[PDB]
């Protein structure tokens, strides 16, 4: 076992657990002592004041339950460990593994096992509560695809040089497997893999489905273009330039604001000036792309938003600094809150792809709404950093 | 005997090493007594002067030991984290029988190499000669890991035997022990007999039946029966003069209620403590403070109890608006006999609606029920779907309601009022700033006094709504008022906004809109 450490000074987590329904605790308690019976965790004593959350969400395509460990705070407090591809997102398609049971063969270092404590709860605080702790490198934890990269490359080796047209992408737990082969060859290239992993030591992830990275769009700002303006059409149409003017600065309003000269009635209708129908289209023009001079800073963290468009349809945007987007999207259907963590998985997984890291989001939505839930519907088998806000009105009419 | 539990200083500390305080030789008698006891038990065993280490004791004759210091140099354990359950969660037993544990901490091993830093010393009573020093090969009692390391043994000692009869249910806490089943009056007062020898197999002593404990159960503020459950009785004061100190605490006596008495209101009564410059200052009570006690008072006089969980059965979540602010809920497995009722007073932002609250007080529900019963119950809601769907839809937050029937019960929760989608022909238009200026040449300038940069924006746009006629279109740069207008509350804490929501239900059509 490799020695592995806290970052220095840094104690244990001590996350509280979220009351779990019974549903899971059942899910939790069978898969938890089958895990036991074959020593990959084993219960701890009070001596253990660390603690991790679990949850069980469930998985697709299998009436099986899939344990979830939001060791967040744990590879927050581990320390680093001492190549993302550009070229994967731009190969057509872009299959996703769970090769997370990888690990469960893998001893944990004896001294840090402590720090994976996590417990079963228990309804309406009758028991105690199932305590354990992971003998072995667990899912979810950042050390551990370090720990294995070594036995996960050797294992790549043989399919990496007899198909190197193929390029394999490991983050955490899933396995990003992309390529241009017609679509039928891939899903048989992929079948492959598989049981040449089979051959050491795994299901799809996301349907088993496809993720086409290289179709991927990014949304760019738009303008209600309509036959015939009124006043109130203007204001906003001022308004919403005024605002992406901050991005976009070649931005004039100026002809736009002279039809605005005077409180006129907002129903009536108001024709543009040449001066002015010219003016639009050049911001027209400048929006059709995204403002130039926007890199991605690898030291900076990578944020989310979200913004609720009502009919099943979201706004997203991708960035480092304010206004500095590195990628905006949009979202179509469910209710609000499956939509939503669809969402967010769906805008990491490409974060991930892209960037090879999870960005922290932004979530409009109240806490105990989405801590009641989010487990519902969720699938991937990692959890972004998430912050809870109330979304501005304007900034919402405008994408 | 037990697993030894593996004990640890905090890091970078070492063991206690504080001084004896001066003991009366007549407290050094009783001690040595009590000690040589203790270790003629095993419980103790005198050391040698290897041992650096020292915890004062003093008499109260019992014995005492200061653990402060060794509990500040002892490492932090998976505690008790006490959340206790609640009656509305448990089961109907036939008979629950609770057992003391005689001296728990004093019959469970204690971790050997930690045993050296619960040293203490016996001074000797004559100047000359030298005390006898002592440690602890048990649980001592009054030690930070005590508790955890003694439930934690409890728990595993108890693993076997309850999965040997699971015709039976047992809850730890603390030194009680409580046993129930739906097992035969002796058949369980059988098995409860079979438990304490397996106690005492580990020699864990336990009350004779002719001294255990059986129900009601008084615990927690609760009153526990077999089938049943409720809160201690509470009986209300019939004083002349009030103390904001009996106000306050009358208030937090009849909340303790609510969670099975409906309709307990403390609105009135906490209204009194408006102002107050001291607890002991008398507030005479107001009329209405007067109606609500006698109200109450009469709730309270009728015995109402609380049923208890049918794993089998469903659970049904019933909510009503008590008032603006107020919403009253009881969760039912039976038609209309609950086995917990509530309250929700809960105001999230300074404004809101009807539609808004009572969704927060279903998510409040569900938080609830999970904690519980594990699982949520369908709810009967005073909305309809059109209604809550119409708001849903339109807000930008994300929010969702689980499994949900309408039901016809008054006040049903609506909307008074909702912005134009779109700007209105025909209606006059306003541009506000504090004053208007309108298309129809119409304006007012007025002057307010103590106003705040925001609190202006919205007067001008209700000085725009009063002037204006049934239908209105009115334009502002404030983006702040904006969102809180089109949030659509209809209730504020400021009257202000208030005003502003009683023009807005009076108009036929209101478009607002935003300008820099
Ligand atoms: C021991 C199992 C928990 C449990 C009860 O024990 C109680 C637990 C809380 C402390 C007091 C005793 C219980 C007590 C009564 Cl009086 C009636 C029904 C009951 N149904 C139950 O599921
Ligand atoms: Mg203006």
């Amino acid at each position: 076992t490799v020695p592995v450490k806290l970052k220095p000074g840094m104690d244990g987590p001590k996350v509280k657990q979220w009351p779990l329904t019974e549903e899971k605790i059942k899910a939790l308690v069978e898969i938890c002592t089958e895990m036991e019976k074959e020593g990959k965790i084993s219960k701890i004593g009070p001596e253990n004041p660390y603690n991790t959350p679990v949850f069980a969400i469930k998985k697709k395509d299998s009436t099986k339950w899939r344990k979830l460990v939001d060791f967040r705070e744990l590879n927050k407090r581990t320390q680093d460990f001492w190549p993302h591809p550009a070229g994967l997102k731009k190969k057509k398609s872009v299959t996703v593994l769970d090769v997370g049971d990888a690990y469960f063969s893998v001893p944990l270092d004896e001294d840090f096992r402590k720090y994976t404590a996590f417990t079963i709860p228990s309804i309406n605080n009758e028991t105690p509560g199932i305590r354990y702790q992971y003998n072995v490198l667990p899912q979810g934890w950042k050390g551990s695809p370090a720990i294995f990269q070594s036995s996960m490359t050797k294992i790549l080796e043989p399919f990496r040089k007899q198909n190197p047209d193929i390029v394999i992408y490991q983050y955490m737990d899933d396995l990003y497997v992309g390529s241009d082969l017609e679509i039928g060859q891939h899903r048989t290239k992929i079948e492959e893999l598989r049981q040449h992993l089979l051959r050491w030591g795994p299901p799809f992830l996301w349907m088993g489905y496809e993720l086409h990275p290289d179709k991927w769009t990014v949304q760019p700002i738009v303008l209600p273009e309509k036959d015939s303006w009124t006043v109130n059409d203007i204001q906003k149409l001022v308004g919403k330039l005024n605002w992406a003017s901050q991005i976009y600065p070649g931005i004039k309003v100026r002809q736009l604001c002279k039809l605005l000269r005077g409180t006129k009635a907002l129903t009536e209708v108001i024709p543009l000036t040449e001066e002015a129908e010219l003016e639009l289209a050049e911001n027209r023009e400048i929006l059709k792309e995204p403002v130039h001079g926007v890199y991605y800073d690898p030291s900076k963290d990578l944020i989310a938003e979200i913004q609720k468009q009502g009919q099943g349809q979201w706004t997203y945007q991708i960035y480092q600094e304010p206004f500095k987007n590195l990628k905006t999207g949009k979202y179509a259907r469910t209710n609000d809150v499956k939509q939503l963590t669809e969402a967010v998985q769906k805008i990491t997984t490409e974060s991930i792809v892209i960037w090879g890291k999870t960005p922290k989001f932004k979530l409009p939505i109240q806490k105990e709404t989405w801590e009641t839930w989010w487990t519902e519907y969720w699938q991937a088998t990692w959890i972004p950093e998430w912050e809870f806000v109330n979304t501005p009105p304007l900034v919402k009419l405008w994408y | 005997p037990i697993e030894t539990v593996p004990v640890k200083l905090k890091p970078g500390m070492d063991g206690p090493k504080v001084k004896q305080w001066p003991l009366t030789e007549e407290k050094i008698k009783a001690l040595v007594e009590i000690c040589t006891e203790m270790e003629k038990e095993g419980k103790i065993s005198k050391i040698g002067p290897e041992n650096p280490y020292n915890t004062p004791v003093f008499a109260i004759w019992r014995k005492l030991v200061d653990f402060r210091e060794l509990n500040k140099r002892t490492q932090d354990f998976w505690e008790v984290q006490l959340g206790i359950p609640h009656p509305a969660g448990l089961k109907k037993k036939k008979s629950v029988t609770v057992l003391d544990v005689g001296d728990a901490y004093f019959s469970v091993p204690l971790d050997e190499d930690f045993r050296k830093y619960t040293a203490f010393t016996i001074p000797s009573i004559n100047n000359e000669t030298p005390g006898i020093r002592y440690q602890y090969n048990v649980l001592p009692q009054g030690w930070k890991g005590s508790p955890a390391i003694f439930q934690s043994s409890m728990t595993k000692i108890l693993e076997p035997f309850r999965k040997q009869n699971p015709d039976i249910v047992i809850y730890q806490y603390m030194d009680d022990l409580y046993v129930g089943s739906d097992l035969e009056i002796g058949q369980h007062r059988t098995k409860i007999e079979e438990l304490r020898q397996h106690l005492l197999r580990w020699g864990l002593t336990t009350p004779d039946k002719k001294h255990q404990k059986e129900p009601p159960f008084l615990w927690m503020g609760y009153e526990l029966h077999p089938d049943k459950w409720t809160v201690q009785p509470i009986v209300l004061p019939e004083k002349d003069s009030w103390t904001v100190n009996d106000i306050q605490k009358l208030v937090g006596k009849l909340n303790w209620a609510s969670q099975i008495y409906p309709g307990i209101k403390v609105r009135q009564l906490c209204k009194l403590l408006r102002g107050t410059k001291a607890l002991t200052e008398v507030i005479p009570l107001t009329e209405e403070a007067e109606l609500e006690l006698a109200e109450n008072r009469e709730i309270l006089k009728e015995p109402v109890h609380g049923v208890y969980y049918d794993p089998s059965k469903d659970l049904i979540a019933e909510i009503q608006k008590q008032g603006q602010g107020q919403w009253t809920y009881q969760i039912y497995q039976e038609p209309f006999k609950n086995l917990k009722t509530g309250k929700y007073a809960r105001m999230r932002g300074a404004h809101t609606n009807d539609v808004k609250q009572l969704t927060e007080a279903v998510q409040k529900i569900t938080t609830e029920s999970i904690v519980i019963w594990g699982k949520t119950p369908k709810f009967k809601l005073p909305i309809q779907k059109e209604t809550w769907e119409t708001w849903w839809t339109e807000y930008w937050q994300a929010t969702w309601i689980p499994e949900w029937e309408f039901v016809n019960t008054p006040p049903l929760v609506k909307l008074w009022y909702q912005l134009e989608k779109e700007p209105i022909v025909g209606a006059e238009t306003f541009y506000v700033d504090a004053g208007y200026v309108t298309n129809r040449g119409r304006q007012k300038v007025v002057t307010l006094t103590d106003t705040t940069n925001q609190k202006t924006e919205l007067q001008a746009i209700y000085l725009a709504l009063q002037d204006s006629g049934l239908e209105v279109n009115i334009v502002t740069d404030s983006q702040y008022a904006l969102g809180i207008i089109q949030a659509q509350p209809d209730q504020s804490e400021s009257e202000l906004v208030n005003q502003i929501i009683e023009q807005l239900i009076k108009k036929e059509k209101v478009y607002l809109a935003w300008v820099p």
